[PDB]
């Protein structure tokens, strides 16, 4: 029955459209679902306009005449230039008038803010369309009106407001340059009289309403006026004391003050600096007047959250840290102003102590100004010592946990800046933290973990003598608050600490071998150790500790008899016998960091061979049963063991590199006979069970087999040095591994992982096994695109590994295309044009650099048959493909790269590097240009695609499009004028000439 | 004691994912786009006593967006979404401030920057600075891994409230009834269970 | 010197 | 002399373990997350009777609530070895008493191998 509003035939029924929007708003369930759909196909018939002044007179529900606002900003926004001259006027004449009536009546300008503000609005795309050009009074009878009434008066300020908005501030998206341009000229062609207004609005008093609309249009101002509005006259000190005092003003003006901080000023003109001084000046007093003294406890305030103080102090934050950024130097040299000076920093550290995330990142950026400046500017330090001191304990206080990480790294670099700016007062403060924890006055677990973060975090700001006395009383005074506390939840976090910190200070370790070795064996005692957490830290502590003093584990210490490197080796079953298989794999990776630094090759060799010695026995008795009877492989244990044997390669070997290789070699052949004797238990498994198998825990174990294996490959060949031994002692046995399993499995059973393995060969040895690139593309290419080419979700990995093949063979092999049957050739670029529409980032990209690339690589084959046909079958092709996804607005995010993709392509014809043409010796005269018919191709195309534009348009782009195709900025400029036009009817064809 | 909340924000970037998660607990893989709006009731149990939103779940994309800024009207909060994998959901950040905020002048809004969960982030941390001038609260969050998925409904329930201590707090757990089910239905069950036993669990690779 | 102290000091550290 | 300035307590913890809790949409042949969170057993003082509550981390919201029936029975999905499926009768997690096939994945399979043995313990509890 609701449906009723939607049958045109008959006159609209006002009391019924405001039931179905009554139903809405204040309606619920499947009544209000049901009323949802009807109001937006009355709002989305093309008619419904023609109906919206029936609404907006004989309505009682202020919904309806907002809905009805909506359906006539969709008209002026869209094809306004379209209607009759007649409708343009009395849309315009009833817009107005109705908004006169609602400000005259006080009860309705009291109680209708969102109904009068959406016809401003709609009031503003009108003036968007008819001013100044057809509507030159607009603003001088906007003035005249004003004085008449308060309430018009008011409103009036927030069509400004709007119009601001909508021409400085938002423009840039939603209209063309020149229209843009027009307008903002507009604007500042008639600011004089508007600022005027302002002025005397904000001078004489004395509506608060008025006041408030009248500041939040000079905020809009502020944005883009010339800087001799707020200077040549008396209006800052209006903000900074008279609009400070009220708080209905208050918040208002101190964005406006915020705003004129950043305001483009003259900075060689002293009285303008006297200016600038003046209005913080009187700004920071009223502070302190009439809101807090610069003593108050703001972290409480802003806990207490009551009525607008969080946002107060926000904006006080930004005010603060916005002038001071740009104009503390003002405040440093007069003696005069240094009490002002230090109290604006004074309320900042206040504001810094305040328990809010994001606000405390706003005012740290601030202290890395400062800090940063005092480090390097002579003579200014000094000036902030007690600022300086306060902040230390600021930040020592609020350190977060090292590795968000973003805001662990700002507090480092500015707690470092603060450490060289006074090293004795920072070591002060930590020792005397650390004396509150023993006490247990400050004892708590996220106390001692501030205060060890914070400890760590200045390593290398001591001089080496005072860093040696810091950390032996800090770790003295640790171990003795560990032995304090009972129980092994305060032991584990206090103890953590401690390796946390001496993991900090690789200089001191490095210098002290007896220090470092018992530190070290301390760790393995902790890989015993069954409490939640200890392993863990106990070897990430290990590694990060090797990777910062390897040297030292793999020379022959004094007093030692042997490099530690092989003591630890010796010693591994033992030492990770308690450990979980990722955690003996980062102890292996460690091991291999060291190992590295050896650069004896046959030492280096004998230490990888003696680390490797566990899993490899383990690897030689499992080829041994496991080509005895294939059917251990299906026992889940024998499968993890070997997952977990082919990890600890992969973590040795992603350590040593290209160092790895001799290891490599020892299990490379029988593993991918592995490899092979897996693949078929994994199709056995499929044939037997159907693709279900795949989900099942034992086929999940064989791939992660083949998974392992891929990687450790890939990882080799990733930082191989030696590419003759890749190519011809890897690379065969590898292809014929992996590239017919691939072919010929089922695509569920297809490891994604052979795609990324095979791009690592590639991109490292590719131009060396041309016959090998063939050979991978044979194999994966056609049963790959298969997978990929009904959908955008089906198969994401291999989606993505697959165009990173592309890329890569279209860079380092591209002759492997051009041996592709036509028909291959042709899927291949049917491939590369659906990359261009995934909404999907790592497609979408991947998809428009292989298309510029492969127009490079035709480029470069000069004019011979293969670049001739390849232009003749699909230059257009990419040019129209190109053009769809640039106009279609649903792949935004490519705009770039999509924009010099085409300029890529026109720039081509205009300059002559395509030798043969491009079109049909029927279809146009002989001897005609490409260029000439390019122009008609592209103009029939646009016309057929977009038929709502006039051929002017259309031929007006393509002008500007095509001489501007070695001028990447401006064409994209070009584009994206037309992108606004395709949007509306009318647009003008001369904007194309903007640049 | 319930409050309009409309939520906001390009589309793809896990509007309506993030309330499902809310609503049942499901993390729903597919994106099939909101048409217009979609209300749904959400209730938090506080040491204030329960909080009832009422959730208008927004469409993202223009060719869908319905009503628009007409959904807005009478909001008492709202949520603004972008993608942290996606940089032009943070570009558009602005455009959907400005079109909320029109309509509703002061409101607590929350900003949230989904899929955290997503190694390959694009909208860096350090980037992510338009909510400072604007007084949003900021929040990365993943309906996913359900990082800080909690925390926007505490934020907005204790500026709605006016209680910065309101906590969210355990519901009453009651004693559930005991079991006599007839074995007409024995038949029936095993058929059920005997599917569900054979369509895989999803993501048997989490951690969880 | 102290730092051999620090040593001898950091091993007696144990769970239990 | 101066004047100075849940529902489930009555319940004893058998068992406490770490999952998440699937429920199957027969209607989509579809497996969809309830909650994840601390799943407890929970014993009745009064009654002796044995319960599992399982709360939402976070939200602490009630995704599960339901007697360890004796009749019930842990069954292994095809696709996990750390994971049971069973039919539930009557749970009350949200509002009225629904019937549900839930599955419940842990950590480790040997966590899941102990839920078993927890489960079917409790279930001879809510026999006597
Ligand atoms: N990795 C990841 N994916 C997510 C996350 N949140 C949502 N998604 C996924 O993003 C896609 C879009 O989700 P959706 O909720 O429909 O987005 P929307 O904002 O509601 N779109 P619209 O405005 O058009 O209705 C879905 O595939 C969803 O599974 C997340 O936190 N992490
Ligand atoms: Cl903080
Ligand atoms: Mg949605
Ligand atoms: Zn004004």
């Amino acid at each position: 029955s609701m449906e009723g509003i939607l049958d045109f035939s008959n006159d609209l029924d006002i009391a019924l459209l405001d039931q179905v929007v009554s139903t809405f708003y204040q309606g619920s369930g499947v009544q209000q679902k049901q009323a949802q759909e009807i109001l937006t196909k009355f709002q989305d018939n093309p008619d419904a306009w023609q109906k919206a002044d029936q609404i907006l007179q004989f309505s009682t529900n202020p919904q309806s005449k907002f809905i009805a606002l909506s359906i006539l900003d969709k008209l002026i926004t869209r094809k306004w230039k379209l209607l009759p001259n007649d409708h343009r006027i009395g849309i315009r004449n009833f817009v107005v008038g109705m908004i006169i009536s609602m400000c005259q009546d006080d009860e309705v300008f009291k109680t209708q803010k969102n109904l009068i503000n959406k016809s401003d609005l709609t009031l503003v795309q009108i003036l968007k369309q008819e001013w100044p050009q057809n509507w030159p009074e607009f603003i001088p009878e906007l003035i005249g009106s004003s004085s008449s009434s308060v309430n018009v008066c008011e409103n009036n300020m927030i069509v400004l407001k709007l119009l601001s908005e909508e021409v400085f501030d938002f423009s840039a998206e939603q209209m063309t340059q020149a229209k843009a341009l027009h307008l903002k000229n507009s604007m500042s062609k008639e600011f004089e009289q508007i600022f005027k207004l302002c002025f005397q609005v904000l001078e004489q008093g004395s509506s608060s309403s008025l006041i408030v609309a009248t500041l939040e249009s000079l905020l809009r101002y502020l944005h883009w006026i010339p800087y001799r509005y707020i200077y040549e006259t008396n209006i800052l000190e209006l903000l900074s004391t008279k609009f400070m005092t009220s708080p209905d003003t208050r918040a208002i003006t101190l964005k406006c003050l915020t705003e004129v901080s950043n305001l483009k000023i003259p900075q060689d003109n002293d009285l303008i600096k006297r200016q600038t001084v003046l209005f913080f000046q009187n700004t920071l007093q009223q502070i302190a007047t009439s809101v807090m003294p610069v003593t108050a406890d703001l972290k409480a305030t802003y806990a207490n959250a009551n009525g607008n103080d969080q946002s107060f102090l926000q904006d006080l934050a930004m005010f603060l840290t916005t002038y001071l950024a740009r104009n503390r130097a003002l405040l440093e040299s007069d003696e005069s102003l240094r009490e002002l000076l230090l109290n604006a920093h004074q309320y900042l550290i206040q504001l810094s102590k305040i328990e809010e995330r994001e606000l405390f990142k706003t005012t740290l950026d601030y202290w890395h100004n400062l800090v940063a400046d005092l480090f390097y500017e002579p003579l200014k330090k000094h000036i902030y010592e007690e600022i300086c001191s306060q902040l230390r304990l600021v930040i020592i206080e609020n350190m977060v946990r090292p590795e968000t990480i973003q805001l662990y790294k700002s507090e480092r670099e500015v707690l470092v800046y603060l450490t060289h700016l006074n090293v004795i007062d920072t070591e002060e403060i930590m020792i005397s933290k650390l004396a509150r924890q023993i006490d247990g006055s400050e004892w708590s677990w996220h106390n001692i973990n501030t205060l060890s973060w914070a400890i760590g975090s200045i390593s290398g700001t001591m001089s080496e003598d005072t860093e040696k006395r810091f950390v032996v009383t800090v770790i003295k005074d640790l171990l003795g608050l560990c032995e304090q506390k009972r129980g092994k939840d305060n032991k584990a976090v206090v103890a953590s600490d401690i390796m946390y910190v001496v993991g900090q200070y690789p200089r001191f370790l490095k210098a002290h071998w007896n220090f470092l070795r018992t530190v070290i064996l301390k760790l393995f005692e902790f890989m015993h150790e069954t409490h939640e957490g200890v392993q863990d830290m106990a070897c990430d502590t290990f590694i990060k500790i090797v990777q910062k003093c390897k040297y030292h584990f793999v020379i022959q210490q004094p007093r030692e008899s042997e490099p530690f490197i092989q003591t630890i080796i010796r010693d591994i079953q033992k030492t990770t016998a308690d450990l979980q298989p990722q955690q003996v794999h980062t102890f292996y990776k460690a091991c291999g960091i060291i190992i590295s630094e050896e650069r004896s090759v046959a030492e280096r060799n004998r230490l990888l061979s003696d680390l490797m010695q566990l899993p490899n026995m383990a690897w030689d008795t499992i080829v041994e049963q496991s080509t005895a009877n294939p059917t251990l492989l299906l026992d889940s244990e024998t499968v993890k063991i070997i997952a977990n044997i082919i990890k600890t390669n992969v973590a040795v070997c992603t350590s040593m590199g290209a160092d790895f290789y001799p290891q490599l070699g020892h299990i490379y052949y029988n593993m991918l006979q592995l490899y092979r004797a897996v693949s078929s238990m994994i199709s056995a498994q499929v044939a037997a069970e159907g693709l279900i198998a795949t989900k099942t825990p034992k086929v999940r174990g064989l791939r992660t087999i083949k998974k392992e294996i891929l990687k450790l490959v890939e990882t080799y060949i990733s930082k191989a040095r030696n590419l003759d031994d890749v190519v011809k002692v890897l690379v065969e046995p590898l292809l014929n591994a992996v590239l017919e399993d691939y072919m010929n499995n089922v695509p569920d059973a297809r490891d994604a992982e052979v795609l990324n393995c095979m791009t690592t060969v590639v991109e490292k040895v590719g131009h060396m096994i041309p016959q090998g690139v063939i050979l991978i593309l044979q194999s994966v290419f056609e049963c790959t695109l298969d997978m990929i080419n009904k959908d955008f979700t089906e198969y994401p990995e291999h989606r993505v590994e697959f165009y990173k093949l592309l890329k890569v063979i279209n860079e380092k092999s591209f002759a492997a295309f051009l041996e592709l049957p036509p028909a291959a050739f042709k899927l291949f670029v049917d491939a590369i044009c659906w990359a261009f529409k995934h909404n999907n980032r790592d497609v979408e990209v991947n998809g428009l650099q292989i298309a510029l690339d492969l127009v490079k690589n035709i480029e470069r084959m000069g004019n011979v048959p293969f670049a001739n046909e390849f232009h003749k079958n699909y230059f257009f092709i990419f040019v129209s493909e190109t053009f769809f996804v640039l106009t279609d607005s649903d792949h935004k995010s490519g705009f770039s790269k999509q924009a010099l993709l085409l300029m890529k392509l026109i720039s081509l014809v205009y300059d002559n590097k395509i030798s043969v043409p491009l079109y049909q010796e029927a279809e146009v005269p002989q001897g005609t240009s490409n260029q000439v018919y390019l122009s008609q191709y592209l103009a029939n195309m646009l016309s057929n695609a977009f038929p709502h534009l006039t051929s002017e348009q259309i031929a007006s782009f393509l002008s500007a499009l095509t001489k501007q195709c070695k001028d990447l900025v401006v064409f994209k400029g070009t584009l994206r004028d037309f992108l606004v036009q395709i949007k509306e009817v009318g647009g003008d064809p001369t904007d194309y000439l903007f640049a | 004691v319930q409050f309009k909340l409309v939520l906001v924000g390009d589309g793809g970037t896990g509007k309506t994912t993030f309330v499902k998660r809310h609503l049942t607990g499901e993390f729903e893989k597919k994106y099939v786009a909101t048409l217009g709006v979609e209300v749904h009731p959400l209730v938090f149990h506080t040491n204030r006593g329960p909080i009832k939103f009422n959730v208008w779940d927004t469409a993202g994309q223009e060719k869908f967006g319905g009503l628009r800024d007409g959904y807005y009207i009478q909001a008492q909060c709202a949520i603004i979404m972008f993608d942290v994998t996606s940089r032009v959901t943070y570009k558009n950040v602005p455009n959907w401030h400005r079109d909320l905020v029109r309509v509703c002048e002061n409101i607590p809004i929350v900003l949230c920057g989904n899929k955290v969960d997503i190694k390959d982030r694009k909208v860096k941390a350090k980037s992510i600075v338009f909510h400072r001038k604007k007084n949003l609260q900021y929040y990365d969050i993943s309906a996913k891994s359900n990082y800080n998925f909690e925390k926007p409904f505490l934020w907005l329930a204790r500026k709605l409230i006016g209680d910065p201590n309101l906590e969210f707090v355990a519901m009453p757990a009651l004693a559930p009834p005991e079991v006599v089910m007839d074995p007409a239905l024995a038949a029936q069950y095993e058929h059920d269970l005997e599917v569900a036993q054979t369509t895989a669990l999803p993501d048997e690779d989490d951690d969880l | 010197g102290k730092i051999e102290e620090l040593a001898q000091n950091f091993e007696t550290m144990e769970f239990s | 002399h101066f004047e100075p300035v849940t529902m489930e307590e009555d319940e004893e913890v058998l068992y406490k373990v770490r999952a998440k809790l699937f429920r199957f949409d027969a209607d989509a042949k579809e497996w969809k997350e309830r909650g994840t969170g601390d799943c407890k057993f929970l014993k009745n003082k009064k009654t002796n009777k044995v319960r599992i509550l399982m709360r939402r981390d976070k939200t602490l919201k009630i995704c599960a609530n339901h007697i360890i029936a004796p009749e019930y029975t842990l069954k292994p999905n095809v696709g996990s070895d750390r994971s049971w499926v069973y039919a539930c009768t009557a749970d009350i997690a949200e509002g009225e008493a629904e019937a549900f096939t839930f599955a419940i994945r842990f950590g480790s399979k040997e966590n899941a191998d102990k839920f078993k043995e927890e489960f079917e313990k409790a279930q001879e509890i809510n026999k006597k």
